[PDB]
């Protein structure tokens, strides 16, 4: 009766999706053929009369080299072949190419296939969209997809996982150019949107997980465990549950602010888990530590105005409220004066499961925190300076102009974003 | 799917391509007869990028050869890997140029252009979605430079929205094996700057520099030189054929390499070059790649970027590795040397990762770097051109064949504007 | 205005030296393990429905190509195939136990 | 059922028809004795179209041979398949024309026509439902042209409701072996234009350069030239003898390429032919057949279609294939070459598919196209006729045998308005 549709764009979204759907099949006991060797899978797996289950995810890309390994690997038979949309010529790290030139050739096919999936679901609970701020497919094609989706579907929740560009390291040179013209689109076409910095996970895996040499698979396992705690209340009953409509209302005070920070805890190896007792009061402390966020910004510079908690496993509501009380007594963490009770709590019974060859260990209680913070203006002011020094003498502007978009859209995004930076400054002033 | 059509111009391009076609046929497992003989299923699905399909499961390359002298065609055809190309792909002329730019561009360029255009259209129309072309030529002789400029200055107007790569052998001061080579170099670069997407500057002095200092080869013949050139020209476009954790097509490199349409001259580099004696002593590790590759000796251009500034940086890696160290080492070398990098582009480095290693190695690296140190080589060609032209050197070979004297002046005026354009970023 | 009697001959030794240098295929019929096209036959025209034998070698290569990487290679080759490589459960999946393992169970009135 | 009476005229006709009957007998599996020796039963299903049943299970061709000199049929009967022919069908005179259209049409050929008509009437009646006749002759000599054109006019009034093919060998400006051949060509086409249904233009220039550049042979004897045109000779009537998906006989083709009664000239072509060095390196599929069909080097006439417009085109394919890509290849070449096709008729293609290819091959095609380019052969022989006739030269061999001087003017007037009508569609 509840159903969610997954949307994965770009090479990062595909690789995240393969790691997510590995976790999902092992969590629900699904063989790679697609058949089990009691109805919690109805939100994610469509039902076939023969007994097979087909996921409700659409993998899209504009380069065949990423989708080819999906059609070749272990899960080649599990996925429906029409769900893996592949283009011919990629935008190649250009927002203008992915928005105005290339994306319109396959925008008919992906919007047709999303209608076939939405036909099978009686009641839609939300569209999960995985996307990257850096690459052209995750920036250009994603931008006009929501612009079409905002008028195609009216009020249906579209939850977002952004790949925010790194402040100090980089894959691309034009990645600040891509990561700005999408902010205009995601203001009025995104319901909620989480973000991530890559080197923060690099710091977490290096320091906490005792892995001195990780890969993108090791990051995608930690991202997938963040995803699963959100939908855990949808698929498993608890003492009190939380839905997609529930936590999206209690964390946005204004439509211009829908950018919170997620933080997972505990993250630990199987060696240190043998040493440390993991109580609920001890795992909730790791969500406030400045070294343990997944976001490369310190909330001590800012102040909290909305917080969401996702507890999973052997958890007791008394020790949750006891641990919430003692954090409120601590004066290191600060809250806004206009929101005295900024907490929201979710409880699930089932402990999180782990995959063989993974990084983490089996745990009996875990916590995910969704906290809105003023400190994302810190990272944006750092990135705003990087954008306009590049744009001071018109670097790389000939590539975007020649695709078909006019030259005024760059300054149009700048005077938009300067207003949003001023918006967050006046939210945090005390009354 | 995405296909690259290969061009060879002059004796230099033919010998470079002949070694290059030997390298990647061994990379894709192709015997001299043409039979696929492979040990992995991964070598076959991406073959159409460079090969065709024939009866009986043969593969022929998508290459066409341009030359004005058949004295190199018979050696190319009688080589160990000369039996694979189709005989119609060979194009030969009966009257050569004679190391003269004028012969291949004005008089004898008009007669041979129809045949090479006919064969390239007949093989490019078979592509379901053409990705781009590829050229190899030398600036030291008019056979590959007189034609190589006129073919480019025609096929752009035929195919405007395509990507064009060429490898230019820039003439050298100590490899000055031609009296009229400034005239060949300067008047080709004038045509090269306004009508090319991608250019690579390879120098024979720096090719001699590696074999004397690094490889310690006693007799480094031109086969060993083309081995070094094919090593970086195969590894630049690995992502078209082999998937990785972070793929990057040549279009994806190009859009981040040029911030302006005229800044398209780069300095390629290859990391894993070690002598026989030091191969046992050296270790293969991720910082070992970037240490050797950012060494100023390992370039194949005859100008050191220490005098200039790193404008934009790219690196394409090969092999299975954890790449936290890849991002760690690039940030370390960017922040340690804060004077060699331009201030108005932070995070100057492109990064690509390919899972499939080069044959016989765990790991490798390929470097593409744009800098203002190329204005050294342009001004050294310009000073030798203006030293010859003011006494009107070799005028009767050039003026009497059908051009005015003002074509030299506008070429110098354009090239002076090139040097002044590259100066403002330093 | 070239000399035709010489163009004819400089084609003749060119064709002759091509014949001298030509080496034939060593009869190693290799085919891609990808998809090859068939023309489906007439229902009634009797020359399109004879009896002919079929190669078993391509059957074995097809049944080895339609396969997963775990039972293709003893050791993995690329980094994408790390996901889902080891699929065995370390503890048996006692999913029938409603005590330690909580699931959603549908009721008779929603259905 | 549906049968063709072959007719053979001239010394050139006897050489080309002997190779033709060797091709058909090899296609249908006939030994040099006459008894059927083959592996399939289907070759006997349609065998009465070209062969008459004799006693003892023997097959003889229903072809009539007319010649003026007995020295050529001695070579025909001494040929490899000369014993298959019936000795009654050989018709001969005691004195040849000597490359004279006047003597073969008015003086000598008026006596042999009584015997030739008697032989063809005793074979055109022995059947049940006659499809048509075919003539094979050359316009360069008066034996096959002076006799053939009068033979055409005699049959037309006898069997008006039939179809008649002719494979005329037109003269050439370069392989001009006869001084008076502009007189022979002009006087023949004046009598040929109004009394036939289909004409094919074969030139020796187009037969030479195909064996030279496309086929890469060294000794192009007349056997190889006749083998080339016998492929198109046999490929046009494949639907008559062999089952297929889209059968198209002679009259189904004729009603499509002939929009007006004075437009019945075609450009023959053959698709799957290639050199022995590039038989291996090429792949055999309908993109290669369609690409090789439409270039100017494959036409069997000395005309370039790029100087004119393709009026109507046709293609008959041989072998098992799929027809979706058959029409798609024709649709793509229709769309991309929009300037070369006339706009007053879209969908200019006629498509025929036959399931059975010729032996030694699995895939073939034949091209028949009506284009606007054939007039350049017409005006080349018109100016040569006008230059020779304005000096009143070589007329004592012609006006002394019963021809007045107005016949050349009437032939020229019929020649001029033919190309004037034909000009209006360019
Ligand atoms: N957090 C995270 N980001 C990734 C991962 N893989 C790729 N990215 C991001 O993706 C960006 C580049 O885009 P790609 O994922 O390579 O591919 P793309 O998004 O389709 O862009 P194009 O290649 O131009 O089509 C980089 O800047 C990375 O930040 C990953 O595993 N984790
Ligand atoms: N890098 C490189 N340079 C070469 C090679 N062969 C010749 N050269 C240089 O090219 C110059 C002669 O080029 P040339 O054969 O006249 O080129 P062409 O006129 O286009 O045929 C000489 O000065 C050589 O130094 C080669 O294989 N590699
Ligand atoms: N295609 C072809 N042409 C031929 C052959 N034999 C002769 N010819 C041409 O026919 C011309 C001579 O024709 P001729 O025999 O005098 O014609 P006739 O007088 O009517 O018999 C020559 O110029 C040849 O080019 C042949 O076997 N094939
Ligand atoms: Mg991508």
């Amino acid at each position: 009766m509840r159903e969610c549709i997954s949307i994965h764009v770009g090479q990062a979204g595909v690789q995240i999706g393969n790691a997510c759907w590995e976790l999902y099949c092992l969590e629900h006991g699904i063989q790679p053929d697609g058949q089990m060797p009691d109805d919690s899978f109805n939100t994610f797996f469509s039902e076939t009369g023969a007994g097979k289950h087909v996921p409700r995810a659409v993998f899209v890309d504009l380069e065949p080299t990423v989708i080819d390994e999906v059609r070749t690997g272990t899960y080649r038979q599990l996925f429906h072949p029409e769900q893996l949309i592949t283009g011919k010529e990629d935008a190649a790290n250009n927002y203008a190419r992915g928005h105005y030139t290339i994306g319109k050739e396959i925008i008919d096919l992906v919007l047709d296939r999303i209608r076939k999936l939405a036909d099978q679901c009686t009641g839609l609970q939300g569209f999960l969209v995985f996307h990257s701020f850096g690459g052209g497919t995750g920036s250009g094609f994603t931008s006009l997809l929501m612009e079409r989706l905002s008028v195609d579907y009216g009020k249906k929740s579209k939850l977002e996982f952004s790949i925010y560009p790194a402040p100090q390291v980089s894959t691309a040179v034009v990645e600040p150019y891509n990561s700005i013209l999408t902010t205009h689109t995601t203001l009025e076409h995104s319901d909620c949107a989480f973000m991530v910095d890559n080197e923060a996970i690099y710091d977490i895996c290096r320091r906490n997980l005792d892995i001195e040499r990780p890969t993108y698979t090791n990051l995608n396992r930690l991202i997938g465990q963040i995803v699963s705690s959100i939908t855990a209340s949808l698929r498993f009953d608890g003492a009190l549950n939380v839905d997609l409509t529930e936590f999206q209302t209690n964390l946005v005070p204004y439509p211009r602010i829908h950018f919170p920070l997620a933080t997972y805890a505990p993250v630990i190896s199987a060696e240190k888990a043998y040493h440390e007792q993991l109580s609920v009061a001890e795992i909730t402390n790791a969500c406030f530590e400045p070294a343990n966020q997944m976001v490369k910004c310190d909330p001590r510079h800012g102040k909290y105005m909305a917080c969401c908690l996702l507890y999973r496993g052997d958890v007791v509501p008394k020790d949750v409220n006891a641990a919430i009380a003692t954090i409120k007594t601590k004066r290191t963490i600060q809250f806004v004066d206009w929101c005295p009770t900024g907490f929201k709590v979710g409880i699930n019974y089932q402990p999180p499961t782990v995959v063989p060859g993974g990084d983490l260990a089996k745990v009996q209680r875990a916590v995910c925190m969704l906290s809105n913070t003023t400190a994302i203006a810190e990272a944006w002011a750092r990135l705003d300076h990087k954008f306009d020094l590049m744009y001071a003498k018109r670097a790389f502007v000939h590539w975007y102009v020649g695709e078909g978009m006019e030259e005024g859209e760059f300054s149009e995004a700048r005077e938009d974003m300067a207003a949003l930076e001023k918006d967050y400054e006046e939210v945090g002033v005390d009354s | 799917m995405r296909e690259i059509v290969h061009l060879q111009a002059g004796q230099c391009g033919n010998q470079i391509g002949a070694k290059f076609w030997e390298v990647i046929s061994d990379e894709h497992g192709i015997d001299p007869t043409g039979t696929y003989h492979g040990d992995s299923d991964l070598q076959l699905e991406r073959i159409n990028v460079y090969y065709n399909e024939a009866t009986g499961g043969k593969y022929v390359p998508r290459a066409v050869l341009v030359d004005l002298e058949p004295g190199t065609m018979d050696s190319v055809r009688s080589g160990p890997f000369g039996q694979i190309f189709r005989p119609d792909n060979f194009v030969f002329g009966q009257s050569g140029a004679g190391n003269n730019w004028a012969k291949g561009h004005y008089t004898e360029g008009a007669e041979l252009v129809d045949s090479v255009l006919d064969v390239v259209r007949k093989e490019a129309e078979s592509c379901d979605c053409l990705q781009g072309f590829q050229l190899t030529h030398s600036l030291g002789g008019g056979t590959g430079s007189g034609m190589g400029t006129l073919l480019i200055s025609k096929i752009r107007e035929e195919y405007p929205d395509r990507i064009m790569n060429t490898f230019s052998v820039v003439p050298s001061p100590k490899v000055s094996d031609t009296v009229v080579e400034p005239y060949n170099a300067t008047l080709s670069v004038h045509q090269l700057v306004e009508n090319t997407d991608e250019t690579y500057c390879i120098d024979n002095e720096a090719l001699y520099d590696i074999c004397f200092r690094t490889l310690k080869l006693t007799t480094p013949t031109y086969g060993d030189l083309n081995h070094l050139v094919s090593a970086t020209m195969s590894g630049v476009t690995t992502c078209l054929r082999f998937p990785g954790q972070l793929n990057a097509d040549l279009r994806k490199l190009a859009v981040n390499m040029v911030p302006f349409p005229r800044l398209h001259f780069f300095m390629p580099g290859f990391a894993p070059l070690t002598s026989r004696g030091s191969q046992q002593y050296r270790a293969l590790t991720v910082p070992e790649l970037t240490q050797q590759m950012f060494d100023a000796k390992n370039m194949m251009a005859a100008c050191d970027p220490r005098h200039g500034r790193y404008l934009t940086v790219a690196a394409v890696f090969r092999g299975r590795m954890s790449m936290k160290e890849v991002d760690e080492q690039m940030l370390n070398v960017q922040n340690k040397n804060s004077s060699y990098f331009v201030e108005w582009i932070p995070n100057n480095v492109k990064t690509a990762v390919c899972d499939i290693p080069p044959r016989g190695l765990k790991m490798s690296a390929t470097f593409i770097g744009n800098s203002t140190a190329i204005q050294e080589l342009f001004k050294r060609i310009s000073e030798q051109f203006t030293a010859m032209f003011r006494r009107k050197a070799f005028l009767h070979w050039y003026t009497g064949e059908g051009m005015d004297e003002m074509e030299f002046t506008e070429a110098e005026s354009n090239m002076n504007d090139l040097v002044s354009e590259y100066q403002q970023y330093q | 205005i070239p000399d035709e009697v010489h163009q004819n001959q400089i084609l003749r030794e060119l064709y002759l030296k091509e014949l001298r240098t030509q080496k034939l295929y060593t009869q190693y019929h290799v085919n891609p393990l990808r998809k090859i096209h068939t023309v489906t036959r007439k229902p009634m025209s009797w020359h399109d429905n004879l009896e002919e034998p079929a190669d078993a070698r391509f059957l074995n290569l097809i049944h080895h190509a339609a396969q997963g990487p775990r039972k293709k290679y003893p050791e993995t080759q690329t980094e994408n195939q790390e996901v889902g490589w080891d699929l065995e459960p370390l503890i048996n999946p006692e999913r029938h136990d409603r005590r330690l393992n909580h699931f959603r169970v549908c009721s008779d009135i929603t259905l």
